[PDB]
DNA sequence: CCCCCCCCCCACCCCCCCCCCCCCCCCCCCCCC
DNA sequence: GGGGGGGGGGGGGGGGGGGGGTTTGGGGGGGGGG
């Protein structure tokens, strides 16, 4: 059969089914009036739609199937169609995309096999390899010197149309049929954004003894920059042979398949198997009602990581680094810091990394390690960039360094800086400069070799230097205590956790790995939404003020550690001090209280002391 | 107007190809300037008459033919011979523009665009420079185009002798701009006193060696590493570095390549970027035996030396040395010698002009005294203290 | 003082080019004045 | 006896076709720790 005579026929019957599903209608329309606003008054949404494979199967399975079956024919025609729908909608190409119930043409790259060639697929994957976004020519336009006349050409490749044509090679004409010379002009011509991802299988459904498959995705314009590497995602596009595959008479070896891609016409991430939160009355109202409470110190503190035995005083200074302390420009602009670190010495086996994913999944603006900033390149770079480390990136923000015991000496050295000056210096390259690094630390280390030794120093457990231990505000020193009743209690529900049957399996029958693509058919504690929403108004609406009856507690508790026993354990120092105003500044951003006073100051100094000297 | 906004380097998308946008970002890299031909001019060897060809792509052909009609007319095939001295050339200099490190998403590698500057306006830009640059979003022959901006305009981001009279006539300033120095930092005012001659200096004469040099040393903290550092930011011609620490260039010169592309060079180190200034060694107590030979040669011949790969070279050094000598263990034993505490030999801190030993003695009135002063300046944000009259 | 670590070094279009063919020019020979 | 015209050889131009254009392991040197 010839495509054209029945396209007509295919126009016909989409633009009824547009008109059988008006949603579709008006969700054009809602496109084009958000970009009519915008323009009106000095965010540009793109020209596609979203449309339901069920919709269309109900309204005709033929021209379903042929969608499904046939897209290169069956495409182009709907897409046409919805074009000259939105151009009738009132004062460019629009384009399809889908969703829903694909049925056998759900797959992995794995099970993506020749037999789907050229046929609509939805891949279950992992994103790597996206490659950088380049501007792809599809029209040149160019004034002709004398003639006056605007010439332009049109291109093609094997990427930019779900059907072969001819190959338009790249050139620019520059001269007329008369013969007269022509200006090509930017602007007017027309760039479309082109990016290529690799999509890898996921790595749970790849079987015993084999890799995991991996095949690429062609993104252009409004998908570009959809995902990152490491994404989660499902993708649905055309996949598509191209090239010559080695039948061209240059190559003696014919053994070599063709390349093959997907053309992608959507691109679904899977977040899901608030960085900012809204504010309803009610939690206005219930944030400053349980503000004027006593115990919220308490309550707001033990509602993190409410599995964890114990840890009471290391979860309450984990609350006060998140409600940390405030920053101090004094005059020339003299900056000294007011954020707050803490670093959790220990045992493995101890509550240390389940308290990171915690905190982590409490804070917000909060990034994940297990550093600083460097002048860095790769493999297809000829060129070096300046990058960012977790605390650059978490600047005002938070870090999370699980095994910092393990971080290479280039990297401690340099964490000083983020220490002391809350900011990093480049040194190389000629980019002589210094970044914004003023974040919050929480970190985590293990014991080098063997248990950890409780007489032993952290300095001499683990192989990080005093002088770099003791930046941070507070150092806590954890342990896996043998207790009974603890061990009962977390035997108990790791035991539970261990007879999950999942649902419908049978007693004893084995868990299958088909399962995610197979069904690819697409004690007052608060909550963890309630605790952000809390520390969000906190810092929202308050930046405390230092009265002078706190200082009188703070210089009576610092010089009381600095010259009782508690020297002959540390030296305590004026870094002690400086901390006692942080974590009392913090108490009064747990009170939400306008001033510092000395209620909080007598808290802060019993947190430290415990902290310090275990009492 | 949108030519007014400075767009991020990832926003800038292929749609805005031909306009003249607005960039904001951090210069990583900078060429050195080369000529571009606008014009070539040719001479023809067999009529005299030149003739031209103008240049508008990244390359071109030479003309071989005489084309004019002297020759042409004569049917007389000429050859054509390029001359520098009447083309018309043109300055040109590339530069690799990358997005603030702020403003990267969650994972994304830094995305960056490069800039081609011509005529007058090159050279207004350096490495490490952060800036906005108006220019024209262009293609260039690599369907999928490379490209670059076409720069256009340059907004960087960043009488005394007269002046000078109004603190010399308020009086007692050797004093006054001594307790001007880090005055968030208690006390300590004689080592400030010393610290400000080290600005000041000797003299050199004609020979005799004109720097001047401190070593704090004892126990770690009491604001000392930011007192170095706002001796560097307080001193022209200064330098902050550590014993380990700005680990790139180090303190300790080298011959080097750029390995990114292929070239070599010799390039100095923070104690050459110190010449005719002042040098501050953090961490001094842990720098290495090249470190310690370099501050030996500071301190022997004021140079720093090379004898690499065929080229024997010493290089300018003549800087004055801050240096913070903390003590090993964590704390010194505050009744013995230094050399039972300190890492560093007899000889190099003999070459220092004084040493101030600092001790972080627990002792409930000096304590006080410190943190009556320390949480004074977090109380009241100002003035960290009275009559010390702070100069900016 | 001895041994181990770790660092270095190395393995499809467009231009140039060549081959083929056709025409034009220049010389020689013969005839005419 | 010299100059024109006819005929044949030799050279130059123009067109057409074709081909080319980074990881992993190992040894030895050099430096640092027990
Ligand atoms: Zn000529």
């Amino acid at each position: 059969f010839a495509p054209d005579a029945v396209f007509g026929d295919r126009v016909r019957r989409f633009q009824e089914f547009l008109d059988t599903f008006t949603s579709y209608r008006d969700s054009v329309r809602s496109i084009q009036v958000y970009n009519s606003n915008n323009a009106a008054n000095y965010n540009i949404l793109p020209h596609r739609i979203i449309i339901s494979l069920d919709d269309l199967r109900e309204f005709d399975r033929s021209f379903w199937s042929g969608i499904l079956v046939e897209p290169a024919y069956f495409i182009p025609p709907a897409e046409k169609a919805l074009t000259d729908l939105a151009d009738s909608m009132d004062d460019h190409p629009w384009k399809l995309s889908f969703k829903g119930s694909f049925g056998a043409h759900a797959l992995s790259p794995r099970t993506l096999t020749a037999q789907h060639l050229n046929k609509l697929v939805s891949v279950e994957g992992i994103v790597t390899k996206t490659s950088l976004v380049r501007p792809k020519l599809i029209r040149s336009v160019h004034y002709a010197a004398k003639t006056g006349r605007f010439h332009y050409r049109d291109y093609t490749d094997a990427t930019t149309t779900l059907t072969t044509r001819i190959p338009t090679p790249a050139i620019y004409p520059t001269e007329d049929t008369e013969g007269n010379k022509l200006t090509t002009e930017y602007g007017y011509s027309t760039f479309i954004d082109h990016q290529r991802i690799t999509v890898q299988e996921m790595p749970e459904m790849a079987p015993a003894g084999q890799l995991p498959r991996s095949i690429d995705v062609i993104l252009d314009d409004d998908l570009v920059d959809k995902t990152k590497p490491g994404d989660r995602v499902n993708v649905v596009g055309v996949f598509k042979s191209l090239g010559a595959g080695g039948m061209n008479q240059s190559n003696s070896n014919t053994l070599i398949g063709f390349k093959t891609l997907i053309l992608g016409n959507t691109v679904y991430p899977l977040h899901a198997r608030a960085a900012r939160q809204m504010l309803t009355d009610f939690d206005i109202r219930n944030i400053n009602k349980l503000s004027k409470k006593k115990d919220i110190f308490d309550i707001l503190s033990q509602s993190l990581a409410p599995s964890i035995y114990g840890h009471d005083h290391i979860k309450k200074a984990i609350l006060l680094m998140l409600m940390g302390g405030v920053e101090k420009n004094l005059e020339n602009g003299s900056h000294l810091r007011g954020d707050i670190n803490i670093l959790m010495v220990g045992d493995p086996s101890t509550a240390k990394s389940q308290l990171l994913r915690f905190v982590l999944n409490t804070a917000s603006l909060a990034i994940a390690t297990t550093l600083t900033a460097a002048v860095t390149t790769d493999r297809e770079t000829g060129e070096r960039r300046l990058e960012a480390g977790a605390m650059v990136l978490a600047d005002r923000g938070v870090v999370c360094i699980d095994e910092f015991d393990k971080m290479t000496d280039v990297d401690r050295v340099a964490i000083h800086e983020v220490m002391e000056q809350q900011t990093v210096t480049i040194a190389k390259a000629g980019i002589h400069t210094t970044l914004n690094a003023r974040c919050s630390v929480i970190a985590a280390a293990n014991p080098v070799f063997g248990q950890y030794d409780v007489n032993r120093d952290p300095h001499q457990n683990i192989a990080l230097p005093d002088s770099l231990l003791s930046r941070f505000d507070l150092l806590f020193v954890v342990t896996d205590d043998i207790n009974e009743i603890r061990d009962r209690s977390i035997s108990e529900h790791v035991l539970r956790t261990h007879r999950y049957l999942p649902p419908g399996y049978l007693e004893g029958e084995p868990v299958r790995e088909r399962l995610n693509l197979s069904l690819a058919v697409g004690p007052k504690l608060v909550t963890i939404p309630f605790l952000r929403k809390y520390v969000q108004y906190a810092k929202e609406r308050v930046i405390p003020q230092l009265t002078q009856e706190a200082i009188n507690v703070i210089v009576k508790n610092y010089t009381d550690l600095r010259n009782d026993d508690n020297t002959k354990k540390s030296p305590i120092t004026a870094r002690t001090l400086e901390t006692l105003i942080r974590l009392a500044t913090a108490h009064a951003k747990v009170r939400l209280s306008k001033t510092v006073n000395k209620v909080d100051a007598k808290v802060a100094a019993n947190l430290l002391r415990f902290a310090l000297l275990g009492e | 107007a949108i030519s007014s906004k400075p767009l991020s380097v990832r926003q800038i998308k292929g749609d805005f190809l031909g306009q003249l946008i607005t960039v904001r970002g951090i210069i990583t890299r900078v060429s050195d300037v080369k000529p571009a031909v606008e014009v070539i001019a040719y001479t023809c060897d067999q009529c005299g008459y030149e003739v031209f060809q103008e240049v508008n792509s990244r390359t071109f052909t030479p003309l071989s033919e005489c084309t004019s009609e002297e020759c042409s007319q004569n049917q007389t095939k000429g050859q054509l011979f390029m001359s520098t001295r009447a083309s018309k050339f043109s300055a040109f200099q590339e530069c690799k523009i990358q997005e603030l490190s702020q403003q990267v998403p969650v994972g994304h590698i830094p995305r960056s665009l490069n800039i081609h500057v011509n005529g007058t306006l090159v050279r207004s830009l350096s490495p490490g420079d952060i800036v906005d640059v108006t220019g024209i979003f262009l293609p260039a022959p690599y369907l999928l185009t490379e490209t670059y901006l076409e720069a256009q305009f340059v907004r960087q981001h960043k009488d005394v002798e007269e002046r000078v009279m109004e603190l010399i006539t308020s009086g007692d300033v050797y004093n006054r701009l001594a307790k001007s120095i880090a005055p968030e930092i208690y006390g300590n005012l004689d080592v400030k006193k010393a610290l400000l001659l080290l600005l000041v200096g000797g003299v050199d004469k004609r020979k005799i060696r004109g720097d001047i040099n401190v070593c704090l040393m004892g126990d770690p903290g009491v604001a000392k590493s930011q007192l170095l550092k706002a001796i560097c930011k307080i001193s022209p011609r200064g330098v902050y570095t550590t014993g380990k620490g700005s680990s790139g260039v180090g303190l300790t010169a080298a011959v080097m390549k750029d390995p990114v592309t292929d070239e070599m060079i010799l390039e100095g180190g923070a104690l050459v970027l110190a010449d005719n200034g002042i040098c501050c060694i953090d961490e001094f107590d842990k720098m290495d035996e090249s470190d310690r030979t370099a501050i030996h040669e500071v301190m022997e011949q004021q140079t720093i030396s090379i004898s690499k790969a065929g080229i024997n070279t010493t290089l300018n050094a003549r800087t004055s040395i801050l240096a913070a000598a903390n003590p090993l263990y964590g704390r010194y034993n505050p009744r013995l010698s230094p050399l039972d505490n300190i890492n560093l030999p007899a000889a190099l801190l003999s070459r220092f002009d004084i040493l101030f030993l600092m001790l972080d003695i627990p002792s409930r009135d000096d304590d006080e005294k410190l943190a009556e002063h320390v949480t004074y300046v977090h109380m009241h944000n100002k003035q960290p203290d009275l009559d010390f009259t702070p100069v900016e």
